[PDB]
């Protein structure tokens, strides 16, 4: 109970109309708080075209590529369930 | 604020009730008890064969096992037992630094034992057998060290409690703590009356 | 004749100069009590050490590459052909009465002074300490950060133990000849010969005790008056409006507690200078070029670089008769991170729209995807340092070498990714976890429900409260909220007498009775100042 | 001694041919041949108790071991009476040499140590990495004899510094660095292992700055 | 500017070892290579002995 | 031209034969101080230059500090406001006369080498009760001790002009 309220007039604001609703997280003007989808789809993409690319290099050890293949087929199919959902509006 | 809402006598609570309530903390560190006597069952089991096995004189040439340093220990450890329940008595009746003197001693004197056994293991070393030397010396320095691992451990729990102590108002709360570690620490020292009878005198 | 001769020296001191005003407007400056605040001092309280110590080592170091037979204490070497480096840094070993230690807490300090950096910028990141107002004093801090890697790096390479011979060889001439157009003249002048050429150590000598350093103290200089003048910045709470700055004054409070903690900082420092060995140069060997260790692994704030090396998986190029070496790369990517670390304000002020004048903080729950970059940054940064110590892991905890930098070279590239999802969403779940104990109340021991069978938690609010069993809901306002009623007022009142014996009942009325109200005075002042600000 | 050879031959039938085929052959992809790499190459593998092995793997390692010093002479002169190669040095009396083995310097063993194969190992000898889960072992808990039939039949991927590779005054030489190198305190304070900077930093974050914080978060206050 | 830089700069491709083509620059050429036509290099090993053979 | 002349300077006394450009000095013993002071003079593109602007830098620095004592002594700019002033302009011309004799004595060309021997060494010596204490502190061995001109050059980049 020995505790004092808190008000906190700061400078808020893109100006707190495009991004994310104070309801989704729960502070956002805050701060900044929502990172463009889009570069997060093409850098999960991107981030499994370098691992695809990773196979060129000296390289006697196929027991990798199949790692490869693998860390590069969950972040494909994360992605593309992802953009998938959001081309469908998060259905199924 | 406008007054509180969960207006008691602390944040914390006792652990649910103790007048028509069996205490919580107590059943649990009893059955937890009961399950680190299992443990030493299982130690008492990695003596008592390794013990059948060694015929004639079966404690080696190099254990010259020392007694006259072992039951000083154990008076120490048993009237430490002693000290540690007048330490609940002053904590049953609330008063902190009844129960802060008391176990300031215990912990003192149960660090003294820690010390004896460490002396012990030094003296029983440099001059005889090592945990890879013999069978008895290894199930020596195994059935009696990590015994040494739970009475630290038990001195970890005195200087944690009497931290604890020092921190915030004594509330039946903390009592239920003090009893619990009171015999949690009887249970080392009477599972170490069990280990003195085994090791020195039973043989 | 001990305050009649202050007075007089006082103005004395006040006739020659006319100090006191700009001595006034110093000593009534308010420092913020955050525990964070203090961090980047030790970035400043080692730094001092690392002259304390250094200028010491100093008059005892004699850089050359002229090849010396040893001939002195040290009988693991006698009779090798050592560099004069190598064999001053063996005589402040072992010749000179607490030479290893100074040696050794000169080192430690240089640790705790690159780690301090990297722990404040975590800081200032974090808890966004460089928009508007501050982001030149960002760009300074962040080249005093590079010119410190950079010069702890001809630091521990300035003895040639081979340890860090072989991490010049690697470092700063295989990178530095791996550079494709001007690689090789800028490598021909770094060393003005080939790679034991015989004015490498001395120009180290010189950029690292005074030529780095001046720039580092120059920087250092520039950057505490930029955080002196310029108001210093502050988390927001109960009376931390936006033009504030609410604590401690310097002259009663704030020098005292800065003092100590020099003292206390430099206590680390010599605690673990003594206690624990740091390069250990006559274990290792002079730098002679046909024999390196096993581990090979520079100090920790530069083994992300050479990490990265041990992790980019052999990219050459070959133009038309030349050659593009792997070691480009790291000279592009070490040139990348630096232009991502030095310019990341200016980068999120054209991101977000921060065009606004920013000195409260930010808490780092509040601002979930700059935490979270900031979270990529750090699990980057410690991935390619775990995995430079790549060959001691993989022997130590028993993995596949090959299996541990390909798991660092999938790392690098999977796991800022989850690490992201995981901050993100982390970041958000924590606001929720403090935008519910303000819809809710602080949470507390079971009661049931009297006539029928329920468990409500006892919630205890934290603002005001409705005539029912809920409050008027708070807004957050960018404070920690305390989420356990053992922090606010409640059994925190302990016998006040000592560790062992009770002081007498009336004693303690008297000192629980006025602690209790000078703390109720306290947040009384503070709220009343508070009402002030809007009101 | 006949008899020595056929006690070497009761505890060889009974523990290796499995993966050495009893006549001291190699078993094909289950255990490499036998014969010519002798007394010492045995006294190494079996002293250290490596090769009395369960599982073929990156690499076999370290282990206690499965004889003792009375059955390693019959067993390694099994091993060289039916092949023969390098033996172990032996003292005036008979047994296997240990302490004869020191040799009177020193420096000029740490720049041998350290030129030859501290690449592998370390500078005083603790363990380095190798390329495919094998790995350089510590040279701590190595006996000197066993420091000398390391170098001398070079057992896993190690190179068999040979009598003529290396003349026996350089591995006595060696054999006193690292008998003087594993044994000698680190001068001036705890050693964070032997090899330097990791440890050095692991050290700075935990011990040091986790302390250098919390005396920042003792001192300041939150808010 | 160029008085500061213009000491440190040299050109690593001025020929300046010896070698059996003539000079050569330095990256070009290891203590291997031949001063003048095919003479003994041997490939000797280093007996870490101070300073005596 | 001072951090100029620290990258390419190499302190030490190990005895170095010269053989590089400058033919009266050919396979004569010298230290590493005067080889790589010979290698700023004759070896890198205007460095001879640039080693006496300095040298002629640090005389019209001693010179014109004396100058302008000879100004604030005559002219009076010395009393109540700035007495703390003249000390510490006084001070700053001390270290400017040690840091420069710590200077020219740096290569250790022996004209300069006499200097270190009559000025460095017999005085310092030649003080009665921690006399050749401090002699002996000062340099780590005798007159041609082992760690004088590196000392000497750490006292001379930073050390002394820190303070200055
Ligand atoms: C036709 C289409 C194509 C075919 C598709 C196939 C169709 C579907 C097939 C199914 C796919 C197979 C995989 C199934 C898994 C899905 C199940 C699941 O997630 O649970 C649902 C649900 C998640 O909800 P959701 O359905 O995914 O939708 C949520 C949002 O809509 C989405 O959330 P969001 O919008 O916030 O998205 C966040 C994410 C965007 O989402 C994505 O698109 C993925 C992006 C990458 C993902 C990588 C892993 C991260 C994911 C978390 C994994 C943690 C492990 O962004 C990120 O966090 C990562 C950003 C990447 C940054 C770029 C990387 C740069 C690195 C630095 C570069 C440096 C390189 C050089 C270095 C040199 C330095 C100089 O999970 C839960 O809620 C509870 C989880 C319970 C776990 C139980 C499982 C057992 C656990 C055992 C322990
Ligand atoms: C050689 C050797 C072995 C290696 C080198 C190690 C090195 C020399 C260790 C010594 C470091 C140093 C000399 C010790 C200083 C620690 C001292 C200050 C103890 C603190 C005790 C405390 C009572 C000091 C009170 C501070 C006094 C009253 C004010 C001075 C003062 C200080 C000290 C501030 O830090 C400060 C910061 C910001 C604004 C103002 C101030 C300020 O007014
Ligand atoms: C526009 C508006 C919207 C502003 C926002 C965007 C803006 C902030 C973008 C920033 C710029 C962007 C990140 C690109 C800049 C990065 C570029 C590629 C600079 C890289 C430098 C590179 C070309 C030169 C290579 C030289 C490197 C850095 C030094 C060489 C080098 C040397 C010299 C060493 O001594 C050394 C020693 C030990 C290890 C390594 C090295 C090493 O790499
Ligand atoms: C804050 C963040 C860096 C954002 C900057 C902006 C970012 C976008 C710039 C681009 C960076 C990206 C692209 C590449 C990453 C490269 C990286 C950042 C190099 C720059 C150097 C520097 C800035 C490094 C980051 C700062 C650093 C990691 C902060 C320390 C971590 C935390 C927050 C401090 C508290 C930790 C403290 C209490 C000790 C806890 C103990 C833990 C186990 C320490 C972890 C740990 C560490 C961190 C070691 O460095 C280390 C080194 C050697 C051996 C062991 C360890 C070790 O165990
Ligand atoms: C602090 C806690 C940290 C916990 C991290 C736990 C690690 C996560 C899982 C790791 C799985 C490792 C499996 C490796 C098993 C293995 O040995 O496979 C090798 C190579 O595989 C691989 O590495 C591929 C696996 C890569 C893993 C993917 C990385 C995931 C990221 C997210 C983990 C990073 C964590 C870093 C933490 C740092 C701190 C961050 C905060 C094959 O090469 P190799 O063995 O040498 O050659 C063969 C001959 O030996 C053999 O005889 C012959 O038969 C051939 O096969 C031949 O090729
Ligand atoms: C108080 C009065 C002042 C007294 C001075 C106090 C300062 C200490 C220095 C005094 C001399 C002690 C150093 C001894 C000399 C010495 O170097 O210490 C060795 C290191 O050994 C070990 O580790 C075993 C030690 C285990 C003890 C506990 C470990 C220390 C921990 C706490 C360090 C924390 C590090 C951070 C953890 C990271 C966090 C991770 C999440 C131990 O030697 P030793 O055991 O006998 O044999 C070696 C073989 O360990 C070695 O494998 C062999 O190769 C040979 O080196 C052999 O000589
Ligand atoms: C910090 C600012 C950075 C600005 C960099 C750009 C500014 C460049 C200005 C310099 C122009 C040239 C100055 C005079 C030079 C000249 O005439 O160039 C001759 C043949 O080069 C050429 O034409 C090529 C010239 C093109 C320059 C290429 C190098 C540019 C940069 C990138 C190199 C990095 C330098 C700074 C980083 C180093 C850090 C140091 C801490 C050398 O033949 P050489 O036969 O070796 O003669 C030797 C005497 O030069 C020499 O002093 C003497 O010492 C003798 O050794 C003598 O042999
Ligand atoms: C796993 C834990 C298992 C059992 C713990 C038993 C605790 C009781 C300790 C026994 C003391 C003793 O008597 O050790 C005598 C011998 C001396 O022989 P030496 O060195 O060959 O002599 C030289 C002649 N040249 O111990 C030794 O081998 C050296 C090692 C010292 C004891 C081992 C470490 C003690 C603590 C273990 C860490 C617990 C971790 C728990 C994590 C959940
Ligand atoms: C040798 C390196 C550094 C030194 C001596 C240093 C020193 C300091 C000190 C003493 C403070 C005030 C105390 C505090 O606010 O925590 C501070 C704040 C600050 N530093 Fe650092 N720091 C260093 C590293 C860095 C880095 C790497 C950056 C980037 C940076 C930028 C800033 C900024 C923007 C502030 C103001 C933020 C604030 O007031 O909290 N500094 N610095
Ligand atoms: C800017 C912060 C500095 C850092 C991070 C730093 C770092 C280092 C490091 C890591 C070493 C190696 C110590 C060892 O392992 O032996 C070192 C050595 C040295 N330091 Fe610094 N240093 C700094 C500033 C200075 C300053 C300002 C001076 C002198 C005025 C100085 C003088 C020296 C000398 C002469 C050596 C070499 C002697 C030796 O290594 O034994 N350092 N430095
Ligand atoms: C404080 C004012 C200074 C004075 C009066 C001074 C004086 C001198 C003198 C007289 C020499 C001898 C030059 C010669 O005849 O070759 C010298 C050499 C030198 N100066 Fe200074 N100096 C000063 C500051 C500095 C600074 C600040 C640095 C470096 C950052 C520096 C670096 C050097 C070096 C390395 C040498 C020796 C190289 C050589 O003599 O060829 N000096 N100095």
């Amino acid at each position: 109970m020995s505790s004092t309220q808190d008000r906190s007039q700061l400078d808020p604001e893109v100006e707190r109309h495009t991004g994310v609703d104070v309801e989704d997280v729960p502070s956002a003007e805050w701060g900044w708080s929502h990172m463009p989808i889009g570069v997060m789809h093409i850098g999960g993409l991107l981030s499994a075209a370098f691992l695809l690319v990773m196979m060129r290099g000296n390289h006697v050890g196929h027991v990798e590529d199949w790692f490869l293949i693998g860390f590069a087929a969950v972040i494909v199919a994360l992605v593309g369930r992802n953009w998938w959902l959001r081309r469908r509006g998060w259905i199924r | 604020m406008t007054s509180a809402v969960g207006t008691s006598g602390t944040a914390i609570t006792s652990r649910v009730h103790s007048l028509n309530r069996p205490n919580m903390v107590s059943v649990g560190t009893i059955v937890w008890l009961s399950s680190e006597l299992m443990f030493f069952a299982g130690l008492f089991a990695m003596y008592f064969t390794a013990r059948a096995q060694a015929g004639g004189a079966w404690p080696p040439e190099p254990t010259e096992l020392n007694l006259a340093l072992a039951v000083p220990v154990t008076l120490v450890l048993i009237a430490s037992s002693f000290t540690c329940q007048m330490g609940v008595f002053a904590a049953e009746r609330g008063d902190v630094f009844g129960l802060r003197r008391w176990y300031v001693i215990t912990f003192l004197m149960g660090l003294f034992f820690v010390l004896g056994q460490g002396y012990e293991y030094i003296h029983l070393v440099e001059h005889g057998t090592t945990i890879p030397g013999s069978a008895y010396g290894s199930v020596f320095y195994l059935a009696t060290g990590f015994h040494g691992l739970h009475v630290i451990g038990g001195l970890v729990a005195f200087v944690l409690l009497l931290a604890r102590t020092k921190m915030s108002k004594f509330t039946p709360a903390q009592a239920t703590a003090a009893i619990v570690v009171s015999y949690y620490w009887h249970f080392v020292d009477i599972v170490w009356i069990a280990l003195f009878a085994t090791i020195y005198f039973v043989r | 004749d001990f305050a009649k001769l202050a007075a007089a020296q006082g103005d004395a001191i006040d006739s020659r100069y006319h100090p006191s005003a700009a001595v006034r407007r110093q000593l009534n400056k308010v420092f913020p009590t955050h525990w964070s605040f203090l961090l980047g001092e030790i970035a400043l309280y080692s730094f001092i050490i690392l002259l304390l110590t250094g200028v010491w080592l100093t008059l005892f170091f004699d850089p050359s590459m002229a090849h010396v037979t040893y001939d002195g204490v040290y009988q693991p070497l006698r009779g090798v052909q050592m560099s004069r480096a190598y064999e001053t840094a063996l005589d402040i070993s072992f010749e000179v009465r607490g030479g290893l230690f100074v040696r050794q807490v000169h080192h430690w300090a240089a640790l705790m002074f690159a780690a301090s950096i990297m722990v404040h910028l975590a800081r200032i990141f974090f808890t966004g300490a460089f928009r508007r107002p501050r982001e030149a004093n960002w760009v300074i801090g962040s080249l005093l950060l590079i010119l410190a890697m950079f010069e702890g790096f001809f630091g521990y390479s300035l003895p040639d133990d081979l340890l860090s011979g072989t991490g010049i060889r690697a470092a700063l001439s295989g990178i530095t000849m791996g550079i494709p157009v001007i690689g090789t003249w800028m490598h021909w002048a770094l060393f003005g010969g080939d790679f034991p050429g015989e004015i490498l150590i001395p120009r180290l000598y010189a950029l690292h005790i005074l030529l780095i350093p001046g720039i580092i103290l120059a920087l250092i200089g520039a950057h505490l008056a930029l955080v002196w003048f310029q108001k210093h910045t502050q988390f927001p709470g109960p009376g931390r409006t936006e033009t504030n700055v609410v604590g401690v004054r310097v002259m009663p409070v704030f020098a005292v507690k800065s003092g100590a903690f020099f003292a206390m900082i430099t206590g680390v420092l010599g605690l673990m200078g003594g206690l624990l060995t740091i390069n250990p140069i006559w274990n290792l060997g002079p730098y002679k070029p046909s024999q390196v260790s096993a581990g090979s692994q520079p100090d920790f704030y530069m083994m992300w670089t050479d990490g990265l090396i041990r992790l980019w998986p052999a990219w050459e190029f070959y133009p038309f008769g030349h050659t593009i070496p792997q070691g480009v790369w790291v000279a592009v990517g070490m040139g990348l991170v630096f232009a991502l670390l030095i310019a990341y304000p200016f980068i999120e002020k054209k991101v977000t729209g921060d065009d606004a004048h920013h000195n409260l903080l930010q808490r780092p729950r509040d601002v979930p995807v700059r935490t979270a970059i900031g979270s990529m940054a750090i699990a980057l940064y410690l991935l390619l340092t775990f995995a430079c110590m790549n060959d001691i892991i993989a022997l130590k905890f028993h993995i596949s070498l090959n299996a541990t930098t390909w798991i660092g070279r999938i790392g690098m590239v999977v796991l800022p990714a989850i690490v992201y999802f995981v901050a993100y969403r982390w970041a958000i779940s924590l606001q929720r976890s403090d935008r519910e104990v303000l819809e809710h109340g602080v949470e507390t021991g079971i009661i049931k429900r009297l006539p029928h069978g329920a468990y409500v938690e006892l919630h205890q609010p934290l603002g005001p409260v409705d005539e029912h069993g809920h409050p008027i809901p708070l807004e957050y306002a960018g404070a920690p909220l305390p989420k356990r009623m053992n922090k606010l007022g409640s059994g925190g009142a302990p016998g006040t007498g000592s560790f062992l014996f009770p002081d007498p009942a009336v004693e303690h009325e008297a000192l629980t009775e006025a602690a209790h109200a000078s703390e109720h005075k306290s947040l009384t002042a503070l709220k009343e100042h508070q009402d002030r600000i809007h009101g | 001694q006949s008899a020595l050879l056929r006690t070497g031959k009761q505890l060889f039938e009974t523990s290796c041919v499995s993966c050495h085929g009893a006549n001291l052959q190699g078993v094909p992809d289950r255990g490499p041949s036998l014969i010519g790499t002798g007394e010492a190459a045995v006294y190494f593998q079996v002293s250290t108790g490596r090769m009395p092995a369960m599982r073929g793997e990156a690499q076999a390692p370290s282990k206690p071991p499965h004889f003792d010093e009375s059955q390693i002479d019959a067993l390694g002169a099994y091993v060289q009476a039916n092949g023969g190669g390098p033996t172990v040095p032996r003292d005036d009396h008979g047994a296997v040499a240990q302490e004869s083995l020191i040799g009177g310097d020193v420096a000029r063993g740490g720049d041998l140590f350290r030129l030859n194969c501290a690449s592998c190992h370390n500078f005083t000898g603790k363990g380095g990495a190798l390329s495919s889960g094998k790995y350089a072992p510590d040279l701590g808990d190595a006996n000197p004899a066993q420091i000398y039939t390391a170098m001398l039949t070079g057992p896993q991927n190690m190179p068999k510094f040979s009598d003529r590779q290396l003349t026996p005054d350089e591995k006595r030489d060696i054999v006193a660095y690292v008998r003087e190198s594993a044994e000698t305190p680190s001068y001036g304070g705890y050693g964070l292992g032997g090899f330097g900077p990791a440890p050095e930093g692991m050290a700075m974050w935990i011990i040091g700055m986790v302390a250098a914080i919390g005396v920042a978060m003792w001192i300041g206050s939150r808010a | 500017l160029v008085a500061f830089i213009g000491g440190l700069i040299k050109n690593p491709w001025k020929p300046v070892v010896p070698t059996a083509e003539g000079k050569k620059a330095v990256l070009w050429t290891s203590g291997w290579t031949p001063r003048f036509k095919g003479e003994t290099i041997y490939l000797a090993r280093a007996t870490g002995r101070p300073g005596e053979s």
